[PDB]
């Protein structure tokens, strides 16, 4: 699917109470993202972990 | 511990607004009628077009059924020790049937007392539905007998839609006016009719000419009123004390049964065609106009320390409407002055370009905007 | 609706549903019916 | 009045009954009749306290009702769920043998009331929304007016006399408006519509025979709505009394409302600026 | 607990027809022991589906004597030793001693009350034997059935008996039996299908076994004992990422199958009112007439 | 108190001079509509006039007293065959046992079974007989001695059942339990093999509120010689074809044919795979039904106490709707 | 007939706790007049399929007074239907006048009065809706299922939980069935010029995947298709299979609220009178 | 069908023709209706 | 169960869901420095504690 | 209900921030503060007797 970091999300439709981007946007320094639990860099064909 | 404190009904400022006749037969009449009779007065015209007769009429208003209720409920180990079927001999078992009758009693005590406080509600509750209300009824006996043609219907509409939008609030937009509210209390205690005569009311001052009517409202417009417009008459009214009867016997009684009526009058209409205690209660009066009417809050003495709400709280209900994207056409677009809500100097203004949002006030004053994107509930469905 | 105090006695018993052409209505229940004993008038209480 | 209510009250009579326990259930039926010619009682409503529903705004989500045929690709429709329902309260949520809007936690002020809206032509004249108006357009209603002047359009609009309507998407029959906020036309849903008195005829067939009628019918019309956390549909048999003076002449206000944030500020001023409106405040709520 | 409903005075000859009416079932709302007709009133052209899922949250009475005053009823499910009392049976074909019977909507053409005087109609629900009743609405259920696939119209073995007399099953087109029936034909013949999926996704060789000697095996050693042939529920292929367009997690749907399936079962009745205990009296009872009962 | 049931009927089955009060009777369904349904409802390759002949071989009569029916089936006790025969007093009664048995055993061949012709009534009481024509009197609720019998020997009464017939449960199936009140079930056993089947009859009490797995461990050999005898003289196809496995791997296939709806008639959307569930002479419900069962009431007590017999304790009546009984 | 339950002797601390268990519900096992309290007990909380599995086996009671020596009950159903008597909910949704209620083992545990005087504890059944009990039983089911606020299964019941359904489903697949199964296009298409058609078809409807992803053939004519109609057969015998489906898994709804006078719905930790069914 | 002794009197005059919304049925005539004259009964001569 | 979730909008302006995404879910930033039971309390009074 | 705490706060807060001090800031208004004594007194409610 289309990832969320590239499209940008919205201005107003950010702080609906639905979508899934509050979920992990809490400190005004740091990110927070999901990722394959792996070790970087790693293999060139994405695993499926 | 607490006690109860009892209310009656004929005691209140309220039984002066309808008589109370009881009718142990009631459980058995099919649709009851009242049969009036009016005859219009009439005046001479002169002139070519010829005369009319005098007009006469009759009319029939029938009853409509209502009933109160209020459950009891008796417990299980008590309805053993009162029929004494579970009594045991004893020096104790005697004490606690001695206190779940105490219980009975305390019970049926406050079941039996509702039914006033039930009649004090469903008289506010009746009358409160058949009355229209002052500002829509001023102007309408103002035009009678002229809604026969469409423009004078018209004027009155128009007139109306005045009324309704300029008078519907009083004693709150003018609190400064001592006078606007006299007169306004004037008008609505005599904006009525008259009904018809009986004698069974007698309900009349300590001193002279009898009450006309009642003024229900709540504690705090009559705190309002009471102090800085209204002076009180007196402190005490003598009242009736006693019920009305109607039974049917003895006349009556054959024809409700072989034929399947039987008028009130009865035996006035045969003896006809063949030749044949007032209380001292502590109520409050004022005067009004040129008339004498009760003037009651009846939210303390009845509906205190209960779960029913007021009913002299009422509702309305208006429906608000905005444009939400009109876009004004050429020749009315202008500044009333040149120095305008000059925009941020080197870059456009926003203020030229069609609008697409609208602001107003919520209930306290924030502010809350509507803008399109809250229309793709609207227009974005295939109903469209 | 039925009668409270009969006026006279029938002379002679007679079978009924044969000789229906006679009257005009008719109605004969099993026994008992319930219409019986509804005594429920209807009266106006005030004329002016 | 000396004498408004002829009242009779019956005779008493306790029906008995089991239920742990014995349920004495007492009872008195009793009865009224109105006995003077004329009316008899009449109020004022003098005061004013705080607006029981709030006056905020809540878009009207059309996905709840049905009778709209869906779309062919079944893609394009789930889509479209997928992105209104998004943040959008009293969308249909699936729970269990309703799919009902859920129970919100925590309130603001009283229910939320709900919000409609009407296609209408850029064009249209704003002097239109400063007095008192009709959202259709046509002012027809029932009080100025025979039979035959809601849908007609031979007949130029009462209320201005120049133009037929308008609004044309909204006063014709079968118009779009008209298929959305109809009575016969079965696109209702559980949620209230503002606007339901608005484009209704039905009462066709409770003609009225005086004005008298109509006076007393205000002020004591049953509550449509309900009394949950939103403005909910209800059964009318239950009902409630409630005062209207917008069913009598079928109009609305407008609320001190305007274009732009920069307008409502308290040295108020000018009411036309640019391209953008203010709208002064008309309605029995001048305080 | 007999409630009586005040009547507001319609007119003569209309009063008369609502005497008629001495032996029917009303559903009331909530047992107080006053209430306004206004109230048990149904719009007699309505949705077979939802008049049948509301007769669930209501109460079942019979309406005894009526007077111009008002009339009285007798609810059924709370009670007192289960008394007599009297039913005018009203289905298409008569019941007999000894069963039970069943409360479905008018499912064939209708018959109503029409009340012009106080403007309100009445709907008064058909009284079945219980087997009848199962068998008559999977009847007209399947008559719609193979309408919809606009195959044979017609086959002639459209009827059904009852003591002898044949039925015909009126057409059904009569009063709205194409419209007002639509909803049930539906939401019964798609759950059907949906089982069936389900099954057959979690069992993808069921259909490719022994035509005699392996889906009877596979059936008997299922009903046995934990055998079960392994996991004969193949694992399922993985989901998608629950956003990708295209997911489909089969457990939820045989969850969602599982609920709405029992909520239609038991929005259905085929659970016994009453039982006719008819005594001193004709042993059968014909259409329109009453019938002594207790309730069960 | 009790309420009963009075249905005037033909002394045919169920004979009240004969027995003693105290023993349930059933109540038979028209035979018109049976002999109808068959019609429709006898399965493929069978016979579906064969039931009509078996029925005109027996010639309203509308009761049966189960003290008859159980004789006419496979399970019985020859004691109970000889009293039926020769303590009845009717003409031909032999022979009307025999045809009656040959009339169960076509029902069940032609798949409309005898439980959804029998609907069943309370025990008999009392009974005023003209020459052939009963009218029988039967409890229909509450407990049995609440009734008042005209013997005037014995006003009140019991419940007598042929207790060759009666099987108990748990002390059968051993659940270590302690007897207190117990329910009491009548349950039918069907057995289905094409011109060679048999009907058994039981009476059935115990503690279970829901017979179900019970009946379907109990009846083991049953359920399983019925499964697979059952569906014979059904022609199957030869072996299924490989399109009948209906595919799985296609659900959450990202990359697959695709067809939106609207273009379903004969458009360029012949590349969809096809599946054909084919269906034809497998094993049907109806084909693995094996018996069942409804509720009569509860009891306290069984006692065995002559002919061999089996006193009820405080019954109470309380009859329930019919169950299938066929995973 | 009333069951009398006798007690041990109690300390203070406990005594009083279970006096105010005076509306709830126990589960005996046999219907003597007499019985300790000892054999009507429960494990701790565990695996609620099958304790939800075991209250098929048993026939409820209630209780109604708790004396210093005796505690009464009375076996809700067994030859009554009209017993009025008086429960108190312990569900967390509130029911609501009008509708039945079926018992439902707890979930989480923590709902164990503990005595420790008598070295036992008891765990009284919720009480809930239909509607929203027929949606939990369904729930556990699924997730039983799953495996080939939330406890996991045990492996060794799940499996009779699975074959019941796995039974009721199977026999559904009848030669009739399959005619029906051929319209399922004709349904979707059906779904499309109306609005209920398509309100009817759920989202994930587990068939719309399937109606645009693969064609089926005419189906086979079969044997006898003048004499015999096997599209009704089918259908019947759905109806007589849906009907019984959701207390196979679950309970059948054990007693319908009606109430008097009361206000119409009762919150959570009240009681409120019931008829039973 | 008028009545023949009034229980009591109407106090206030008023228009009441615009009022008709108030009552259930009515009607008026222009003078003296031929009709309120002539009353004629219906009698039972006889119960048996 | 409104002080943290964010699937229920803001009871005071409902149009969104929260207005500060750095200051409402639990364990945000804000959060971590002035919640009673994260144990980061010094001498100082705290207003916002 | 909710409906009825809801308009019952949403009026606390606005009477807490208008008449937290009278006598200082009404002193035109000599009846306003006997108005407001009167409410004061007769808010509470009597004791037993």
């Amino acid at each position: 699917v289309r990832p969320r970091w590239a499209a940008p999300a919205a201005a107003d439709q950010l702080l609906a109470p639905g979508n899934a981007d509050l979920r992990l946007e809490l400190h005004p320094a740091f990110d927070f993202f999901v990722a394959p639990e792996v070790d970087v860099p790693g293999p060139f064909a994405v695993p499926q972990v | 511990c607490s006690t109860l404190s009892l209310v009656r009904f004929l005691e209140l400022g309220l039984s002066v607004a309808c008589v109370c006749t009881k009718f142990p037969e009631l459980s058995y009449v099919a649709e009851g009628t009242i049969q009036f009779e009016v005859q219009q007065p009439m005046i001479a015209r002169d002139g070519p077009h010829p005369a009319d007769q005098p007009v006469h009429n009759y009319m029939i208003k029938r009853l409509d059924r209502r009933s109160l209720n209020a459950a009891f409920s008796i417990a299980v180990e008590a309805l053993g020790l009162i029929s004494g079927e579970n009594l045991d001999g004893t020096h104790i078992s005697s004490a606690m049937r001695l206190r779940a009758i105490q219980q009975l009693a305390r019970n049926v005590q406050a079941v039996l007392d509702s039914f006033e406080r039930g009649t004090a509600d469903q008289m506010l509750r009746v009358l409160m539905e058949k009355a229209p209300p002052l500002s829509l009824l001023a102007p309408f006996t103002l035009y009678e007998g002229r809604l026969a043609d469409r423009v004078a219907c018209a004027a009155l509409v128009s007139e109306l839609k005045r009324r309704v939008r300029d008078d519907t609030f009083f004693l709150t937009k003018h609190e400064r006016n001592k006078d606007a509210v006299l007169d306004r209390l004037s008008d609505l205690v005599n904006c009525t009719a008259p009904s018809v005569a009986v004698a069974r009311m007698t309900h009349a001052d300590t001193q002279g000419r009898p009450v006309d009517g009642v003024l229900v409202t709540t504690a705090g417009v009559r705190q309002r009123l009471l102090h800085h417009v209204l002076t009180l008459a007196d402190t005490h009214a003598d009242v009736p004390v006693t019920y009305g009867e109607m039974v049917i016997a003895n006349t009556n009684l054959v024809t409700a049964l072989v034929m399947g009526k039987a008028v009130s009058n009865m035996d006035d209409v045969a003896r006809y065609l063949l030749g044949g205690g007032s209380a001292r209660v502590r109520a409050d009066l004022v005067v009004v106009g040129d008339r004498l009417v009760f003037l009651e809050a009846l939210e303390k003495r009845v509906y205190q320390a209960t779960q029913v709400p007021y009913p002299l709280v009422g509702n309305l209900d208006v429906t608000f409407v905005m444009p939400l994207g009109v876009f004004k056409p050429a020749a009315d677009r202008y500044a009333r002055h040149a120095g305008s809500f000059a925009p941020t100097p080197g870059l456009p203004d926003p203020r030229t370009h069609p609008p697409r949002a609208v602001h107003f006030f919520n209930k306290d004053g924030v502010p809350c905007h509507v803008t399109f994107e809250h229309a793709m509930g609207t227009l974005c469905h295939p109903s469209f | 609706r039925p009668a409270i105090l009969p006026s006279g006695q029938i002379l002679s018993n007679i079978e009924v549903h044969s000789h229906r052409a006679l009257f005009d209505i008719f109605k004969r229940f099993r026994s008992d019916d319930n219409n019986l004993y509804g005594a429920e008038f209807d009266a106006l209480l005030g004329t002016y | 009045e000396k004498a408004s209510e002829s009242y009779f009250m019956g005779q008493m009579q306790v029906a008995r009954t089991e239920s742990g326990g014995l349920h004495l259930q007492l009872t008195q039926p009793r009865a009224n009749v109105d006995l003077g010619v004329g009316f008899t009682a009449a109020y004022a409503a003098a005061a004013l306290r705080a607006p029981v529903t709030d006056m905020g705004n809540l878009p009207q989500n059309l996905f709840a009702t049905r009778g709209a045929p869906p779309m062919l690709d079944a893609d394009a429709d789930d889509y479209l769920r997928r992105t209104v329902n998004a943040g959008n309260r009293l969308a249909p949520v699936p729970v269990f043998g309703q799919m009902l809007p859920q129970v919100p936690a925590g309130l603001a002020r009283g229910q939320q009331s709900v919000c409609e809206f009407i296609a209408t032509p850029v064009s249209v004249d704003l002097a239109y929304f400063r007095r008192a108006c009709n959202p259709r357009g046509r002012a027809a209603g029932e009080v100025h007016g025979e039979e035959g002047l809601m849908f007609d359009h031979s007949h130029a609009d009462p209320a201005h006399p120049h133009r037929a309507t308008a609004n044309p998407w909204a006063s014709q029959r079968h118009s779009y408006a008209d298929r959305l906020y109809n009575g016969q036309y079965n696109m209702s849903g559980p949620a209230y519509s503002p606007c339901f008195k608005f484009f209704t005829p039905a009462e066709a067939v409770a003609k009225s025979r005086g004005l008298a009628r109509l006076i007393a019918d205000t002020g004591a019309a049953a509550s449509p709505t309900s009394n949950g956390e939103y403005q909910f549909k209800r059964p009318v048999g239950a009902g409630e009394l409630v005062e209207d003076p917008c069913a009598l002449f079928q109009e609305a206000y407008p609320p001190l409302c305007a274009s732009d944030s920069a307008l409502l500020r308290t040295p108020l001023g000018a009411e036309e600026h640019f391209a953008q409106y203010l709208i002064r405040d008309e309605s029995p709520l001048k305080g | 607990m007999e409630v009586d409903i005040a009547l507001p005075t319609l007119s003569p000859g209309d009063l008369s027809a609502l005497q008629r009416c001495e032996g029917r079932v009303v559903f009331l709302e909530t047992l107080r022991r006053h209430a306004t007709l206004r109230e048990v009133a149904l719009p007699c052209g309505g949705d077979v589906l939802a008049a049948m899922a509301a007769y669930r949250r209501r109460f079942a009475a019979v309406i005894t004597r009526v007077t111009p005053h008002r009339m009285l009823a007798t609810p059924l499910g709370v009670g007192g030793r289960g008394q007599s009392l009297v039913l005018q049976n009203t289905g298409p074909f008569d019941l007999t001693n000894g069963d039970h019977v069943c409360l479905v909507p008018p499912l064939l053409g209708d018959e109503c009350l029409r009340l012009t005087s106080a403007n309100l109609e009445l709907r008064f629900p058909m009284t079945l034997p219980l087997a009848q009743a199962r068998e008559l609405t999977a009847r007209v259920v399947a008559r719609a059935a193979e309408t919809l696939r606009g195959g044979a119209p017609a086959r002639g073995a459209d009827v059904v008996f009852s003591n002898g007399r044949r039925y015909q099953l009126p057409p059904p087109h009569r009063d709205n039996a194409e419209a007002a029936t639509r909803s049930l034909v539906l939401n019964m013949i798609f759950l059907l299908n949906e089982g069936a999926v389900i099954l057959l996704s979690l069992i993808p060789n069921l259909l490719t076994l022994g035509a005699q000697d392996g889906y009877a095996n596979a059936v008997i050693q299922l009903g046995s004992a934990t055998r079960e042939l392994g996991q004969l529920v193949r694992q399922p292929p993985p989901p998608l990422p629950q956003d990708h367009a295209r997911r489909f997690c089969v457990f939820e749907a045989l969850e969602a199958w599982i609920a709405s399936a029992s909520r239609l079962g038991d929005t259905l009745g085929t659970r016994p009112v009453a039982r006719v205990c008819i005594f001193d009296g004709p042993p059968t009872v014909p259409p329109g007439e009453k019938a002594a009962v207790v309730e069960v | 108190r009790a309420r009963l049931i009075r249905q005037v009927t033909l002394a045919d089955f169920c004979e009240p001079q004969a027995e003693r009060p105290g023993l349930v009777v059933l109540a038979l369904r028209h035979p018109a509509d049976l002999a109808g349904a068959a019609y429709a409802a006898t399965p493929p390759g069978k016979n579906h006039r064969d039931l009509e002949e078996a029925w005109l071989a027996l010639d309203r009569a509308s009761v049966v007293s189960l003290n008859f029916l159980v004789a006419a089936a496979e399970n019985a006790d020859d004691a109970l065959r000889a009293h039926v025969t020769t303590n009845y007093r009717d003409r031909r009664t032999a022979a009307r046992l025999e045809r009656f048995a040959t009339v169960l055993r076509a029902m069940i061949r032609s798949h409309v079974f005898p439980h959804r012709a029998l609907h069943v009534l309370g025990g008999l009481l009392g009974h005023v007989t003209q020459d052939r024509l009963a009218s029988v009197t039967c409890v229909a609720r509450g407990d049995q001695e609440a009734a008042r019998t005209n013997d005037m020997a014995a006003r009140r009464s019991q419940v007598h059942v042929p207790a060759c017939a009666l099987m108990d449960v748990d002390r059968e199936l051993r659940l270590g339990g302690d007897d207190g009140l117990r329910f009491a079930y009548l349950v039918f056993v069907y057995t289905q093999r094409h011109r060679r089947e048999a009907l058994r009859v039981h009476v059935a009490v115990s503690r279970l509120p829901e017979l179900g797995d019970a009946l379907s461990f109990l009846l083991a050999g049953t359920r399983v010689d019925n499964a697979i005898h059952g569906t014979d003289e059904a022609d199957a196809p030869a072996a299924p074809a490989a399109a009948a496995a209906f595919p799985a791997y296609l659900f959450n296939d990202p990359r697959s044919a695709r067809c939106p709806t609207g273009r379903l008639n004969t458009p360029a959307a012949e590349a969809l795979p096809v599946w054909a569930p084919d269906m034809r002479g497998r094993a049907t419900r109806n084909s693995c039904m094996y018996a069942a069962y409804v509720r009569l009431g509860t009891v306290e007590r069984v006692v065995r106490r002559a002919l061999p017999l089996a006193h009820m304790e405080r019954f109470t009546w309380d009859v329930g709707a019919w169950e299938e009984c066929f995973f």
